[PDB]
RNA sequence: GCGGGGUGGAGCAGCCUGGUAGCUCGUCGGGCUCAUAACCCGAAGAUCGUCGGUUCAAAUCCGGCCCCCGCUACCA
């Protein structure tokens, strides 16, 4: 589902489709931009056609005529370039990876679909990119690109997390260690590693850190973000080194 | 209510194959010695075990059903709860030829012996030189002979092997070891046995002055797969005790312990810690004294002692001082035969640059002569062994045909 | 932690996107050639581990279970 901020496609403007149904004089085709809009994909528009003119296949159009009155549409499937088709279907599958986070996290958040990208596509659009970027830079520098972009705190944190309640996420460290109270220091650099990630990187659910080998171990990562899991995977195991480098135990990831 | 005793003594448990050795250490106890996955799944001793129990006695009742192992009389009828003596265990070697250097750890640690002969193998046995030749080169004299599984093998074919083995008793130092016939499975004549085992083999009398050294067998990581970060228990190094005492909270090092690279060349790091716990079977005690494997956990890192790797190391105060030698000097008197040879030829006399096994207490190693004299040698090692006494009992072999077999015994001159 | 493989003589495909049990070495028959190997063609062969649900309708969605299992070690 894809809910767009205007009527009827634009005038010449090039975008996909999927075609709901096939009649003897023409076709009815299933715009995904504006709710899934039915355009009249006529014969004389047109052109192994078997799989392009399928049930329910998605075809790459482009809108010819439009009427605002009634307010239908006329598109072309032929009339598409390849130097067109190409970036239209970049976007289509940026899109459609939209359609993934934010349907998956509408599902979670018992939301809909139109209120949801009234909130994310176009509160985000003033955010060059595809939004799938409008995230993808609110994973590496920090969460507030999303309240940056001024959309409230409700898709931020709960759309941030869904992507790719819970989510398991783990990795595995390995551990030497030579001192008198070897045992007292590795508790010691993991008692002084997991300590402030919860503010840096914020609210999640749990985390964990066991054994596997003798000198081989695992650590967890399991929140409501797997979009967030190698940030709170990479790092804190490096909160370990990072600590383990200053207090003679040698700490790294397998 | 009967007293919580930590073991005070030791026995050594030796025989060879299918002998009933770890079903007598049942038979004596209720629990087996086959601990690692393997040992069930072959049926046959690869590694020392353990096992654990009392002895009580009852006044009243006659001889010797009565001496019965648990707070109870009732099976010479009696009501009254018997006199307690001690706790009472054991080292459970194996038979096997190259697994024979193992028992020899257990062989410097045990005060006292129960060594089996089979009614239903032919005897002597080949190997059986080789554990009374150990027992003969650690010296213990004191030996309880049994004879096993009696039940298939008839009273008279009993009494000829009674009569060969009293035989194996005269003409050495067991002139006066005893036969006492019991079967380790049906639970037969058992309590005779543990009467032998009192009045033959009494505890030594223990030094409490020398400095309490640890003579390691074993270790683990007791962190089970899963154990998170907040319940982390050391790794833990079991043992026994032959001279001195250890508490709770000694400083400690363990010697040699890890490899670590220094100066170009390779050599060993002593490894300092801080005694954590101390456990006898399943009591606790906060104190450890000589007599029966002494398991301590310390603040040391289970990773250096999980699987048996610091296999035979000692451990001694850290205030102390133990010669450690690359290379060691030794007196060796060589074997008149090879004792647990199936065809016993002659003793090849040691020339240089060849390779000999050295069993130290509990440790082991291979090496290399570099000067060879008669009596006296001078060994190059892949490792130093820690010599805590002069002269001390090292167990030394030569590899027949793949299977190292002993040559003599010998004596470190620090 | 408990989960996976359950299918022609076989080896694995083959799911989510439901209506041919799918391709290959093998098996018997026929072509081509003076005749044999290679090459072309045709049939025979499990009918999905099994009860059950979904499903108009299932290897195809999954659960209950029968079998084979499977990544794994004494826990002083
Ligand atoms: N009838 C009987 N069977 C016994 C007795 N002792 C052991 N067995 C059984 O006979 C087989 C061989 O004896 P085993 O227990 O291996 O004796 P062992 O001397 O400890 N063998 P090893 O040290 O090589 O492992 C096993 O199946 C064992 O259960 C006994 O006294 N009587
Ligand atoms: C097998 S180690 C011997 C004693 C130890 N505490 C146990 O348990
Ligand atoms: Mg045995
Ligand atoms: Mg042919």
């Amino acid at each position: 589902m894809i809910y767009s901020r205007s009527k009827l496609p634009s005038e010449g403007e090039i975008l996909i489709a999927t075609v709901k149904q096939v009649f003897d004089y023409g076709s009815y085709v299933s715009l995904d931009e504006y709710g899934g809009l039915q355009a009249f994909l006529p014969w004389s528009e047109v052109s192994n056609i078997r799989d392009v003119l399928k049930e329910n296949r998605k075809v790459i159009v482009k809108v010819i005529r439009v009427d605002r009155r009634k307010g239908t549409v006329d598109v072309s499937l032929k009339k598409v370039t390849d130097d067109e088709r190409r970036k239209k279907n970049l976007q289509w599958k940026k899109i459609q990876r939209l359609d993934k986070i934010l349907e998956l996290v509408s599902q979670k958040l018992k939301l809909s679909e139109k209120d949801a990208w009234e909130q994310v596509a176009w509160k985000l659009e003033a955010k060059y990119g595809d939004p799938i970027t409008a995230i993808e830079k609110a994973v590496k520098e920090g969460e507030k690109i999303l309240i940056d972009a001024g959309v409230p705190e409700i898709w931020v944190k709960p759309l941030l997390e869904e992507a790719s309640r819970k989510v398991k996420m783990s990795g595995l460290i390995t551990v030497r260690t030579n001192e008198p109270l070897g045992v007292e220091k590795i508790k010691e650099v993991i008692s002084k590693a997991l300590e402030n990630i919860e503010q840096d990187y914020e609210s999640l659910l749990n985390i964990k850190i066991y054994t596997i080998g003798a000198p081989r171990y695992r650590v967890d990562v399991v929140g409501t973000n797997p979009k967030e899991a190698s940030e709170a995977l990479n790092q804190i195991i490096s909160n370990l080194i990072k600590i383990g480098k200053e207090e003679n135990v040698d700490i790294s990831v397998v | 209510a009967w007293p919580k005793v930590q073991p005070e003594v030791n026995i050594g448990v030796v025989g060879h194959v299918d002998h009933g050795k770890t079903t007598l250490v049942q038979a004596i106890t209720g629990i087996w010695t086959s601990k690692h996955s393997e040992e069930l799944k072959r049926g046959m001793t690869i590694k020392l075990g353990y096992a654990e129990t009392n002895i009580g006695v009852c006044e009243s009742c006659k001889k010797p059903e009565a001496y019965v192992t648990e707070p109870s009389c009732k099976s010479c009828g009696s009501d009254d709860e018997p006199k307690f003596l001690r706790r009472i265990s054991f080292i459970d070697a194996p038979g096997h030829e190259v697994l024979m250097a193992t028992m020899l750890s257990g062989a410097a640690l045990m005060d006292g012996a129960i060594l089996v002969v089979a009614a239903n193998e032919p005897f002597p046995q080949p190997q059986t030189r080789e554990h009374f030749v150990a027992l003969g080169i650690i010296g213990v004299k004191n030996l309880i002979i049994v004879q096993n599984k009696v039940d298939v093998v008839s009273k008279e074919e009993a009494l000829s092997q009674y009569r060969q083995i009293k035989q194996f008793t005269k003409g050495t130092w067991a002139e006066n070891v005893p036969i006492i016939p019991v079967s380790a499975l049906h639970k037969i004549n058992i309590d005779s046995l543990i009467e032998g085992i009192e009045e033959y083999i009494k505890t030594p009398y223990r030094d409490l002055s020398q400095k309490p050294v640890m003579l390691v067998i074993r270790s683990f990581d007791v962190n089970k797969p899963g154990t998170q970060f907040n319940e982390l228990k050391g790794g833990v190094i079991g043992g026994s005790i032959i001279q001195g005492l250890f508490k709770v909270d000694q400083e400690i090092k363990v010697l040699p312990g890890l490899r670590v690279e220094k100066q170009g060349k390779v050599s060993y790091e002593p490894i300092f810690t801080k005694i954590s716990s101390i456990r006898f079977g399943d009591e606790e005690f906060k104190e450890a004294k000589p007599g029966g494997l002494v398991a301590i956990g310390t603040y040391l890192d289970p990773s250096l002692t999980k699987a048996d790797n610091l296999l035979g190391s000692i451990i001694t105060l850290a205030d102390a001082e133990v010669p450690v030698l690359w290379n060691i000097r030794i007196k060796y008197n060589l074997l008149e035969r090879v004792v647990g040879a199936k065809e016993m030829l002659k003793v090849d006399p040691i020339r240089a640059k060849e390779t000999l096994m050295l069993s130290v207490g509990s440790s082991t190693t291979l090496g290399i002569v570099t000067s060879v004299k008669k009596d006296e040698i001078e060994v190059e090692l892949r490792r130093p062994v820690a010599v805590w006494s002069n002269n001390i009992r090292t167990v030394i072999s030569r590899q027949i045909a793949g299977r190292w077999r002993m040559i003599g015994w010998g004596l470190v001159e620090i």
